[PDB]
């Protein structure tokens, strides 16, 4: 097998930081009076 | 609006709390926090616990070993501290799960309260995990697959794979969620 | 403490906390099965599927 991890590392922090700034928006949503 | 939002961003933290369990539970279980890289000698990969090691013949041929129910199969302390670190938070986890069910009865802002202290202490418990699992790198195993340059606190040849970062990417979430809780439970009470 | 309330206030539920204790049988009734159906299904789920 080709021992590189840059795809699956690749999708794994992109699923992270969508998951991490739709809380953000959730803050957003929150903190907004 | 006012109760609208508030009971939506409330159920939307619900179902965050699923998420990062299902999170905390698969990089618990799966074990692929590093693996072999092109300079390593021997193919393979290992977890908190679980490791598998190829026997190095230009095949697969991955011999397997460790489970979290034997500890002596695990390869050192520091492993041993992080399976047990990380099993906590997702006991703690699952617990504030659990909590959800005392909407029913209990106020809404002490429950919520009791979570964000768990999901608090679940972020305490990985942050540790995470931060005491390198130190068992120096073990003989670890260091005879990916090779002598490994030590403690150093990758070396190997490279860290995705349960590693999507622990770490656990540990926000987990700590943002906390906050959450708290400005949710003081938030309620208005 | 962004929003001006004291830490304890804030973090830690010290104003009334135990006087509610015999509502633990309401309590249980779903906290009990709640944590073995949760239980089940992790366990089960990491033995055949996980693992
Ligand atoms: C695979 C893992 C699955 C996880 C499964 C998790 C499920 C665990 C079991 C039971 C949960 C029971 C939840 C009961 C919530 C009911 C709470 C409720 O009645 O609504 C009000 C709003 O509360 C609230 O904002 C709380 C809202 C709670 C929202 C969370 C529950 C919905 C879970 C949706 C499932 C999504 C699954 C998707 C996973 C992919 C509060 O009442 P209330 O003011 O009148 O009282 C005032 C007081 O003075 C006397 O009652
Ligand atoms: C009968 C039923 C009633 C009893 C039930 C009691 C409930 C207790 C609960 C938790 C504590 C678990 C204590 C388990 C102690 C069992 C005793 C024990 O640990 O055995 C030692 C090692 O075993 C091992 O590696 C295993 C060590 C790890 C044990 C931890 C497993 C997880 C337990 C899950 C807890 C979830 C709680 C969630 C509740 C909400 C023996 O060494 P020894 O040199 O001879 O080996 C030589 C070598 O060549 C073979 O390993
Ligand atoms: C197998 C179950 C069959 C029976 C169905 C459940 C009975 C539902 C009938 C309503 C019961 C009810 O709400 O009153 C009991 C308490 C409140 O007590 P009270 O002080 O108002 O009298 O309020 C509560 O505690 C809410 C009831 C929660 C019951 C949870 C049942 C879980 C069953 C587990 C199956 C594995
Ligand atoms: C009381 C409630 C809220 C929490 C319950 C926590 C449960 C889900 C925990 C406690 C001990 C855990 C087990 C401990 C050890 C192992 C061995 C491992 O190879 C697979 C996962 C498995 C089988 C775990 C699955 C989850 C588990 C059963
Ligand atoms: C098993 C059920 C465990 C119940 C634990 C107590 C829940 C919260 C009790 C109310 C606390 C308060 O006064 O706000
Ligand atoms: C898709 C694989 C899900 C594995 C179990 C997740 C359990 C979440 C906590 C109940
Ligand atoms: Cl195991």
């Amino acid at each position: 097998d080709s021992r590189d991890y840059s795809t699956e590392l690749s999708v794994t922090v992109a699923v992270g930081a969508s998951l991490l700034f739709l809380n953000i928006l959730a803050f957003a949503a929150l903190y907004y009076k | 609006h006012y109760m609208r939002n508030s009971r939506a961003i409330g159920v939307l933290w619900a179902i965050f709390t699923i998420c990062f369990a299902i999170i905390n539970v698969v990089v618990f279980i799966q074990p692929y926090w590093v693996g072999d890289s092109v300079s390593t000698p021997k193919p393979g990969y290992f977890g908190l616990f679980h490791y598998c090691v190829g026997s190095g013949l230009a095949g697969r041929e991955l011999t397997c070993r460790g489970s979290f129910t034997d500890f002596s199969t695990i390869p050192s302390s520091a492993f041993k501290a992080a399976a047990f670190f990380v099993l906590l938070s997702m006991v703690l986890i699952l617990g504030c799960i659990t909590c959800f069910s005392l909407f029913f009865f209990c106020n809404t802002a002490t429950v919520y309260k009791i979570c964000a202290w768990m999901q608090l202490l679940a972020a305490l418990c990985l942050v540790l995990g995470c931060m005491i699992f390198p130190d068992g790198w120096d073990a003989e195993t670890i260091r005879d697959m990916c090779g002598a340059k490994t030590g403690k606190y150093s990758l070396g040849d190997c490279s860290v794979r995705w349960a590693y970062i999507l622990a770490i990417i656990g540990i926000l979430n987990a700590l943002i969620l906390s906050f959450l809780a708290f400005v949710l439970g003081n938030r309620q009470t208005d | 403490c962004l929003d001006g309330k004291d830490c304890a206030s804030f973090f830690c539920c010290f104003e009334d906390c135990h006087i509610r204790i015999a509502k633990m049988d309401s309590y249980a009734r779903i906290f009990f099965p709640t944590a073995f159906c949760l239980f089940n299904l992790v366990y089960w789920v990491s033995y055949l599927y996980l693992g």
